């Protein structure tokens, strides 16, 4: 909770002026996406926005709102995907017992 | 960056197919340098030898 | 050095040394000057 | 019992004159116990309490990570080297140190990377410890209980002290069987548990006393 | 042999020394002026703080 | 002809010596023209 | 003399600069020998004061239980072994400990019979000393007497301090050479007067240093 | 304290920025204060000037011992024929043939006795070391650790700002020395070459060369 640097100092969260509000890192650099033709409903309050829409699916912050949470599952699941892919498939090739490791095959692999 | 660019030469003759050796047995082709000389006193006696 | 000695070299270490210049001394061997065997020898590293 | 001066002592009954004046009972373990007086002055007494609980701490660890492989060589799990004092040097192996049995497992080879890694990695949480980090930055020095009490278990503070003194009871009996493990070591030249199942074979010519002229100076 | 020579024409040794003399030239040398010039840094400027060198 | 080769290494690296160091010893304050 | 300023020092003339202001010369065998300033604490001096006469009367019944068998063997008295160092051994011999030769003896057989008869009878007299009991409770842990004085010789204290600087040098000798014996044993491997005996055979060359290159390492 | 940078509240400390805050003994007074005294063995202030007079003895003669160690066994492999120019060897000198002869030199020292060494040694060494206690020809009434005078000839004490710059060299210096001289004597111990003899080892091939090949070896049964 005090959270006392990593390595120093004094850590925690040191600037969020990279993530919301006008200033914010973005998809294209400030010399080829200047701060007039960010969308106006992409705006620094949600995590992660980059002004990137530009397929216009996005249309209001209720719709963009509802996309989150498709976009956050999809996160959840895929990162729990990316684990659950290469580590069986790595230890299986390093010598364990695992039998099915890589992931295409996993499911015919137990059949009957 | 230099560096890691001198590293690229190690890591092409040590793992991805070696350079070519003209003093090689069997006359000069490509070959991975298993030993590197990493002895100081070989590597730094180039440097304090005379010209 | 003997001959072993200085062909146990390789040709880097001899160069500059001024060994190169030198004839091989023959440190085994006695002075008995009999047990030669009689005969022929074609006579090569002389 | 355990805390005032109406405690456990070190002598237990025959201690009433045998313990100190600075040693009241207001800290865990405190038992009187102060024979040689390293302890008399309480700026030096604090840090010896900050010493044993890490030995402690340590030994706890140690004593359980001392045995642990080597009841598992008993169960029929192959370590390459499962005697504690002898596990070291697996890693010179000529497969390297593989965890349990799998080189599916760490498997390292190179005793030096995993120093220099251990180096960077317990010189940065020995460096909590003293000044604070992630964790915590102005707990207890010995009783941080933030994030390293999870489970609650930091909470009702008349059993919480009992807990210290459970904490530092079963650690100075681990600090004594670490003495034990390391002496056990270079005398018999066997394990620890391989230094139990041999007592428990023939307890009458299996003792200390069997190695005692190990030792002798015969020049 | 006929002669007495060094023999070091083509040795490449390290800085040309053979004997370890030589070397100690060379670090004495170097160490007494070093020494001189160590204890003469107190006449040189103290450049202490950071934008203190000539620049432009 | 060591000794020949030790003298002059004693003196070939005064004046070396002489050059490292006097260039370490402030040079660049050696100008007449003030900042 | 022996108390007070008039007491003379552990370094002699070289010491009148500079002696610990604490070792003023109101305790036996004070020579104000404390470079390493290890007494500065009064609570910590006290109890120092405890651990060096324990150590003074353990090494005077030491450096005398281990002359004596050594000069009863040259007599011509039978001995298992006249050493002390390897004097331990006859418990695992043939007939046992003889305590000199006979055989309506003691006749030591077990080992573990002798230690845990020691153990319990160390154990009740040791914490006697540090509590107090039955001979004795408000008695001085240092000096007892009564009981610890029958010859009536802890009386007049213009000759019992004097008693007391008797006591402590006499053991501050024996402390000195109980790590002399454990030293020369080590080192040679011979007993002590095994070592004075051939001391003066030879002195010149039988001494110290002619075991000097004995624990040199080579691998 | 002045602003030295070595001295007082913002000064370094021995485990950089973990190390919090020192302890309240420690003020940043004496040199080479990094604020390490985790054991509590110095909180007694007048323990603390005796660890500290037994501190700088302890790193003057260390100093001297380094220097001592590597110094025969540096001109030992450049030609000079010690006897034994490794430093935990070099007291078996006494006890070859020729005796001990300085620099290898049979009409130098040529010492035959150990027992005048030692006889003159306790002799000229309690002489010195009393007078480092009290007094003395060199100086009467001097600081213990510091006493300058006859044992500061070329005066390099005399500005207290440079003085107080030049303990904390003296110490860190001290301090690097007594921990190489435990490093001479516990790698004599465990690998039985000199120093140097370690040092070229190590130098000629650091992967197997290092402190683990002799990690098995004092290794029980
Ligand atoms: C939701 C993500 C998901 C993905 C990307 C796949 C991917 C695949 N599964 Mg599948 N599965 C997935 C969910 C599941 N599978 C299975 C049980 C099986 C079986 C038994 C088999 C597959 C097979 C396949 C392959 C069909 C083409 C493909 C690699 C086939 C295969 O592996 O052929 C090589 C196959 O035989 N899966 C179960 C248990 C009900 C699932 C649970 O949701
Ligand atoms: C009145 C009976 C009684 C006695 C005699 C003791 C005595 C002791 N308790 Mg205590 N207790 C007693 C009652 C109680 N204790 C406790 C609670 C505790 C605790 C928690 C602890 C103690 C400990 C100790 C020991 C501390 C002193 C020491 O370490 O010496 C040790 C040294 C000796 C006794 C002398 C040497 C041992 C041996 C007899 C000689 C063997 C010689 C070898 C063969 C020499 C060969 C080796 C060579 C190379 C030198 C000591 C043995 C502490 C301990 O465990 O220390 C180890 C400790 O932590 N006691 C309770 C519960 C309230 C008691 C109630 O009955
Ligand atoms: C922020 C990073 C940082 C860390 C982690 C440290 C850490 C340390 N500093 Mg500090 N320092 C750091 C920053 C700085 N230091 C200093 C200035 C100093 C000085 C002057 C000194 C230190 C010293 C120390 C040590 C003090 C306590 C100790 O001995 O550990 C104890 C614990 C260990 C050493 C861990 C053991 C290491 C290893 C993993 C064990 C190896 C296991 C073996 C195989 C087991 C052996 C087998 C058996 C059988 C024999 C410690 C290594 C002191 C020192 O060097 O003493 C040794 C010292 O004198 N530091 C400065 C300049 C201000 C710093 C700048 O930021
Ligand atoms: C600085 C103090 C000092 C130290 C550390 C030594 C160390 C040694 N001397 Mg030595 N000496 C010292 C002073 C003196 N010596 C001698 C005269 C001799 C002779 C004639 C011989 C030695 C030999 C030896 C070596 C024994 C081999 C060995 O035991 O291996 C194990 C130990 C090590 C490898 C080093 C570990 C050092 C030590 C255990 C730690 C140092 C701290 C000490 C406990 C402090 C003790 C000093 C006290 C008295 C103040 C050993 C390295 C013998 C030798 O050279 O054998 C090859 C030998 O024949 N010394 C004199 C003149 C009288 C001294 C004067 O002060
Ligand atoms: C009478 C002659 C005399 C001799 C032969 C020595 C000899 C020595 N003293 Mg000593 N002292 C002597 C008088 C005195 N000393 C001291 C107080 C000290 C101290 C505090 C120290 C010495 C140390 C030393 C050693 C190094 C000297 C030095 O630093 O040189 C350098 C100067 C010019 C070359 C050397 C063994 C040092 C030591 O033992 O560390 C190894 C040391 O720390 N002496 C005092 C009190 C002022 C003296 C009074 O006359
Ligand atoms: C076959 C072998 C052949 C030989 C080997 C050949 C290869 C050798 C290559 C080695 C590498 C050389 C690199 C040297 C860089 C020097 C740069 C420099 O100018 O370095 C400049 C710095 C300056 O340091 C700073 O200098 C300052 C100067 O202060 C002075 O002035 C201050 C105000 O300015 C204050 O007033 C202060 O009180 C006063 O003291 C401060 O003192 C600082 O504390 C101090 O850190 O020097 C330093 O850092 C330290 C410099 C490095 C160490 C130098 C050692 C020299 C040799 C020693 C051994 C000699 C042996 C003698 C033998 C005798 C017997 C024959
Ligand atoms: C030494 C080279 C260098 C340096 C220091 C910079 C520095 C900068 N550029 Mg420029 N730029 C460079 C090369 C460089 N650029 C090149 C090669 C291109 C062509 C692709 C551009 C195109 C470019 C644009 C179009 C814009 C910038 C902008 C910027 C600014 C920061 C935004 C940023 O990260 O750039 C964005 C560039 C990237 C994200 C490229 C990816 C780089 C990553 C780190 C991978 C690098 C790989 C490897 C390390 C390098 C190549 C290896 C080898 C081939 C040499 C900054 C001043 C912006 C600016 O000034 O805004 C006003 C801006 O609008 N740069
Ligand atoms: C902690 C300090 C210390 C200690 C205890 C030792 C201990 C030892 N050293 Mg080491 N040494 C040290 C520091 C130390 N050294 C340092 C700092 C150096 C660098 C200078 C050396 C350099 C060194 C060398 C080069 C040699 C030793 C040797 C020795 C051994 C014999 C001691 C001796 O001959 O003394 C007596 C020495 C002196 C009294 C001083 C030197 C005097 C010479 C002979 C010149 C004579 C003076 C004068 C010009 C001529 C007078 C003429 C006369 C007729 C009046 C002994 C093991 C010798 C050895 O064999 O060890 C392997 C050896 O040859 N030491
Ligand atoms: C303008 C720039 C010109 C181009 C420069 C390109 C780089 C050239 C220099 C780099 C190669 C040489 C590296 C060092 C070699 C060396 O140590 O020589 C070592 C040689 C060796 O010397 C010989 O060695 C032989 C063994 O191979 C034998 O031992 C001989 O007896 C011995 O004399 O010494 C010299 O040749 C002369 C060096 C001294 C002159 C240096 C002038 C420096 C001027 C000031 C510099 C300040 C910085
Ligand atoms: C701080 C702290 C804090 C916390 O709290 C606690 C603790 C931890 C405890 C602490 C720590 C401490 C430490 C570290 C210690 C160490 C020390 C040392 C090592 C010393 C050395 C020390 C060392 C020393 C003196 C040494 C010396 C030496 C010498 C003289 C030498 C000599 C010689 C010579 C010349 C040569 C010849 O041939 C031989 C001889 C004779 C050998």
């Amino acid at each position: 909770k005090a959270t006392r640097g990593w390595l120093g100092g004094q850590g925690g969260a040191a600037d969020l002026d990279k993530w919301y509000g006008p200033d914010r890192k973005l998809f294209l650099p400030s010399g080829l996406y200047d701060r007039s033709e960010i969308p106006e409903y992409l705006n620094g309050e949600l995590a992660g926005d980059y002004g990137y829409d530009p397929l216009g699916l996005g249309k209001d912050p209720e719709t963009v709102a509802k996309y989150r949470e498709n976009e956050l599952l999809h996160a959840r699941w895929a990162m729990l995907a990316a684990a659950g892919i290469l580590i069986p498939e790595g230890l299986q090739a390093n010598g364990a017992n695992i039998k099915g490791g890589t992931w295409f095959e996993t499911g015919a692999e137990m059949l009957n | 960056m230099l560096g890691l660019g001198a590293w690229l030469l190690v890591w092409k003759a040590m793992y991805f197919g070696g350079v070519y050796d003209t003093w090689a047995p069997g006359g000069g082709d490509v070959r991975v340098i298993t030993n590197p000389t990493t002895n100081a006193a070989v590597i730094f006696g180039y440097l304090v030898k005379s010209p | 050095l003997t001959f072993d000695e200085i062909q146990g070299l390789t040709y880097l270490q001899v160069k500059g040394s001024g060994i190169a210049n030198t004839c091989p001394v023959l440190e085994s061997g006695t002075t008995n000057l009999k047990e030669l065997k009689a005969g022929s020898y074609k006579l090569e590293n002389f | 019992e355990f805390y005032g001066p109406n405690r456990a002592k070190w002598l237990g009954p025959y201690s009433e004159n045998a313990t100190p004046a600075y040693l009241t009972g207001e800290f865990p373990g405190d038992y009187g116990w102060d024979t040689a007086g390293l302890s008399a002055d309480p700026e030096t007494f604090k840090r010896y309490r900050e010493l044993e609980l890490i030995h402690a701490r340590w030994a706890m660890l140690g004593a359980l990570g001392c045995i642990t492989p080597e009841l598992l060589a008993k169960s029929g799990t192959q370590f390459g080297e499962a005697v504690w004092f002898k596990a070291g040097a697996q890693i010179f192996s000529e497969g390297g140190l593989d965890y349990l049995g799998n080189p599916s497992l760490v498997h390292a080879q190179n005793i030096v990377a995993t120093l220099a890694v251990q180096v960077i990695l317990m010189g940065l949480v020995e460096g909590y410890r003293v000044n604070g980090g992630p964790a915590g930055e102005g707990l207890d020095p010995l009783y941080p209980g933030e994030s390293f009490d999870p489970l609650g278990l930091a909470d009702d503070p008349d059993t919480f002290a009992e807990l210290k003194v459970k904490e530092i009871k079963n650690g100075r009996l681990a600090m004594f069987s670490m003495f034990g493990f390391f002496v056990q070591a270079i005398v018999t030249g066997k394990g620890p548990i391989q230094n139990l199942d041999d007592h428990l074979s023939n307890p009458t010519v299996n003792n200390a006393f069997a190695f005692a002229t190990k030792f002798t100076p015969s020049a | 042999l006929v002669d007495e020579r060094m023999n070091g024409d083509g040795t490449g040794r390290p800085f040309g020394v053979n004997d370890p003399v030589l070397g100690w030239v060379l670090l004495g040398v170097f160490g007494t002026m070093w020494a001189i010039w160590f204890i003469g840094q107190k006449d040189l400027g103290d450049f202490e703080d950071a934008d203190d060198g000539l620049k432009l | 002809m060591l000794t020949l080769k030790i003298f002059v290494y004693t003196v070939v690296t005064f004046f070396v010596c002489l050059f490292i160091f006097g260039f370490l010893s402030n040079d660049p304050a050696r100008n007449p023209g003030k900042n």
